[PDB]
RNA sequence: GAGAGUUUGAUCCUGGCUCAGGACGAACGCUGGCGGCGUGCCUAAUACAUGCAAGUCGAACGCUUCUUAAGAGGAGUGGCGGACGGGUGAGUAACACGUGGGUAACCUACCCAUCAGAGGGGGAUAACACUUGGAAACAGGUGCUAAUACCGCAUAACAGUUUAUGCCGCAUGGCAUAAGAGUGAAAGGCGCUGGUGUCGCUGAUGGAUGGACCCGCGGUGCAUUAGCUAGUUGGUGAGGUAACGGCUCACCAAGGCCACGAUGCAUAGCCGACCUGAGAGGGUGAUCGGCCACACUGGGACUGAGACACGGCCCAGACUCCUACGGGAGGCAGCAGUAGGGAAUCUUCGGCAAUGGACGAAAGUCUGACCGAGCAACGCCGCGUGAGUGAAGAAGGUUUUCGGAUCGUAAAACUCUGUUGUUAGAGAAGAACAAGGACGUUAGUAACUGAACGUCCCCUGACGGUAUCUAACCAGAAAGCCACGGCUAACUACGUGCCAGCAGCCGCGGUAAUACGUAGGUGGCAAGCGUUGUCCGGAUUUAUUGGGCGUAAAGCGAGCGCAGGCGGUUUCUUAAGUCUGAUGUGAAAGCCCCCGGCUCAACCGGGGAGGGUCAUUGGAAACU
């Protein structure tokens, strides 16, 4: 471009966003707006457990739970590991992160913060899946 | 609530004397104007009166000296 | 935080004596572990850096982030060589200076005694083994610690001590009489894989 | 009223002081004129530094000390000086 | 100014995704010894239970209660302060902020310096005593009373104004002198012996201090927002403000702003600075400091030097609280703390000893400012969790080619130590003071008290019997987290069998998995580790530095031309751009350099350096 051009209109640069949305907003009851907040983590209510199909090089049950949020954005996020003890209604923390495998799972849960039990019988890479130590 | 109320009967009192004195002010100064419109022979001590009162007003914290000095000014041209 | 794990371990995973005795290498000169003697394959220059990088901190039972303090430290001089100035300002440790004197046998023990208290700069007592010395300086034991038999035997055992320093045994004080040298240093180590390393 | 006061610096337990030019209205820490000076007791005695020309100066021209400052002014001898002056 | 992996059967380009590093006011998980320094509602400027945060003066004044006329306490009037301090950042896209300037359009209690003066009088009012108001806060009525409260009388204008000159400036105009006309001030207390000294009182100036206004320039997104304004633009008058001016009213005219982005919409406190980066730049605006704005929402004034006032008044609205149901009261975005929201971020602590502020002559009273302590591994720094000797190498774990290998000098064992921990003793600085008891010097004195200045005596610590030091004792009470297919340092066994599950990217798993899970082993960090989320970099992936358009993304289908952008040679001229000297400012803290103290370090302090498409003046002018 010409500097008369790059006067005229500017270098406008590429726009950029998360992997995340639904982690970087909020909710007042009060005046019911998306309040703009960089959150890492977010509490949610499990509106449905169950299991999915992995895409084509894979082959599996993957466990997945649709979650309502704080913030009133339904949310689809997956539950690591091996057992849980979550239902509908079941009260549950998110992280972020994608689960490669499903597209519509941008997702984690968290073990070991709220009604979700820690992991059973996991010695190794233990604070991942949150269950404490064998004495 | 915290000694404030001593000073709301105080400037209550202060409000009701500076307001009287510069209701004073005004009536000597729009009897000036008055006896100016009419062209009596007055005009002489009620131009004094003015300006005795501005001054005194002047005095007492009601009228700041440039505001004096520029009634005392509009009242010369209005005599002179 | 202080690593009181093996020594031959770290040393012969390193591939190197650091007490300059030979038996943390004697009889096993290969790595820790069941894989150890077999068939080690080829390694990667980023290998090659942290095991310069390791042997030094695994010298002086340093952490991280001092290393990485120091090394900015270092950096910061213009008058000299990056890499040197690095091992010269590790020399200046009251860990290592007990231990080229010849007053502890190992840099466990002299970072044992600094702690413990039983050794003064200037006359003056000291529990922090990473505190800088400076050239002039004196080093001395505490004379009520001067009775302890394991000073002695430490003392009377001493080899032919560095060119850099003085140090007399009735006193039982020394001190740097130099920078101190670089050839004089362990020339096994190449510092240039260091300063690649951290300038990443 | 414009002061000659001292202002706190240095960790907890370990104070220092700048003496300063601020008013009365201003903070404790905040806005000043002038530095002409500071000190602090840590040492055995008391150990001060100065400025003559410019404290004098401001004495002159109107400033108002505090106690402490008064007797550290007095110890360098300033308020002699600017009582002389007067004189 | 380091790159790596990934499209392919493979190769090179193009192009994206991800990773390697640094940093959080961070959160979650697992674990968890100590010390130092700092930080801690980013969300609901959501609502506030409770307690405390602004009082002070008896040497301004008169009462009241207790003191054998002394001092002390209650409510009065009056003065000063309450506008600072403290909190928050909602609104605000504009002189709000920053920077440089201007005010011949300005103001300023307290503090300094100077010229002067402080005279004589008057009428009340609280308080208090009775009265009604009845739950009583409230409130009203009659009467008495003091003041540095209030009133006006006496004089000065040195203030301001007009005239006459002079002088100077940047037009308006400003400075010096003289004159004219008219106006206005007050307060006494304490002490000494009418004279007084001290503190206060009134006018004028000057300074300082802070404040008010005005201008150049600058800093955010949209044109799927192109027109906007009508007291709007200017003028003649008048009014008004501390002051300029449409600030306001009338009258006269129709002008004024904008493609150099007006208007509108959204967003946002701005800055010093912080994180990152080779830099150019990007992102943020937490803690500390500065300017601004706000105080349940909206408006308005009073008082006062100063407010249109967080803990003041009136009104409207919302919201809540106590009532004897007649009527009242309130506003935590002060410090703690509660509920709620939330992923989540503190004790309903001590003292004014310090430092600072109000008041006071002073002691001294007040001070959730501030000093400190407390909780939180939230972060940065430091030390630990023992050290030496100890073998072809105990058992046991794992593996095995069943010979052995590794856990492993690791252990047991013997020797030593006591950072730390437990116990017992000793026990700092931070404190300077002020006042008071004494002396001495100055200039004011008719003279002494007294003021200013100096030198001694005197007494003052919440933290805290904490730091710190000494001695006795125990190796004893004190290490875990993640990863190990490649990018990436780190390998085997068993179970499982496209299931369970892993996964930052490539991708592992379908009976022999170094990718799942466990065990052993190793590697990287270490009282932390890992993970998410956010910012920068790598990313030259918005390319000014620093990219491209034949086929990958992209040359409008092509032309005519307003505006703008650019523009042949050359004399003279200017000096807007440009270059350049000096001067000023760019606060402090912070980054950086040199120093110095905290057992070093973090940290703390001193000094310096630098920082502006900055401003005034003064030159060149080659180039535009
Ligand atoms: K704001
Ligand atoms: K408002
Ligand atoms: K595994
Ligand atoms: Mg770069
Ligand atoms: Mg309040
Ligand atoms: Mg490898
Ligand atoms: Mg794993
Ligand atoms: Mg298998
Ligand atoms: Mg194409
Ligand atoms: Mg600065």
């Amino acid at each position: 471009p010409t500097i008369n051009q790059l006067v005229r209109k500017p270098r406008k640069s590429k726009v950029e966003k998360s992997d995340s949305p639904a982690l970087n907003k909020g909710y007042n009851s009060f005046k019911k707006t998306q309040t703009n907040v960089n959150s890492p983590q977010k509490r949610g209510v499990c509106t449905r457990v169950g299991t999915m199909t992995p895409k084509k090089p894979n082959s599996a049950l993957r466990k997945y739970a649709r979650v309502r949020l704080s913030n009133l954005i339904e949310v689809t996020a997956y539950i690591p590991g091996i057992g849980h003890n979550l239902q509908e209604h079941s009260v549950v923390l998110l992280r972020g992160g994608r689960v490669k495998d499903l597209p519509g799972v941008r997702y984690h849960i968290v073990r070991g913060a709220l009604d979700t039990a820690g992991v059973n019988d996991r010695k190794q890479s233990r604070s991942k899946y949150g269950t404490k130590r064998p004495k | 609530i915290e000694s404030a109320i001593k000073r709301v009967r105080t400037s209550a009192n202060a409000n009701a004397k500076n307001s009287s004195q510069t209701n004073a002010m005004r009536t000597a100064i729009k009897k000036f104007e008055e006896a100016v419109a009419a062209g009596a022979d007055n005009v002489d001590a009620l131009y004094n009166e003015a300006v005795k009162a501005v001054d005194m007003a002047a005095t007492k914290g009601l009228i700041h000296k440039n505001k004096a000095n520029r009634d005392k000014i509009r009242l010369s041209k209005l005599a002179k | 935080s202080r690593y009181t794990g093996p020594s031959w371990k770290v040393s012969r995973r390193l591939g190197i004596s650091l007490s300059g005795t030979g038996k943390e290498l004697a009889r096993r000169p290969y790595k820790p572990g069941q894989h150890g003697p077999n068939s080690r394959g080829k390694v990667s220059e980023y290998g090659m850096q942290l095991t310069e990088k390791q042997k030094l901190r695994h010298m002086y039972g340093m952490n991280e982030r001092q290393f990485r303090t120091l090394f900015i430290k270092a950096s910061k001089i213009k008058e000299g060589k990056h890499g040197v100035n690095f091992m010269v300002l590790l020399e200046q440790r009251l860990d290592n200076v007990v231990y080229r004197l010849g007053l502890a046998t190992t840099r466990r023990q002299a970072r044992q005694l600094v702690n413990h208290g039983h050794i003064t700069v200037d006359g003056k007592r000291v529990d922090i083994p990473s505190y800088h010395v400076e050239v002039g300086q004196v080093i001395g034991v505490r004379e009520k610690s001067q009775n302890i038999s394991t000073i002695k035997e430490a003392v009377e055992a001493t080899v032919g001590r560095p060119a850099f320093v003085s140090f007399d045994t009735e006193k039982l004080e020394g001190s740097f009489t130099r920078l101190p040298e670089r050839d004089e240093l362990y020339p096994e180590i190449d510092e240039a894989l260091v300063v690649e390393y951290y300038n990443q | 009223a414009v002061k000659i006061r001292l202002k706190r610096m240095g960790s907890k337990k370990s104070p220092f002081y700048r003496i300063v030019v601020a008013d009365s209205r201003s903070p404790r820490d905040g806005r000043f004129i002038e530095t002409v000076g500071t000190y602090n007791p840590l040492k055995d005695p008391a150990e001060v530094v100065l400025k003559e020309d410019l404290v004098l100066d401001w004495l002159s021209k109107g400033a108002q000390p505090s106690d402490t400052v008064r007797n550290i002014l007095s110890k360098e001898g300033v308020m002699k000086k600017h009582h002389e002056a007067k004189n």
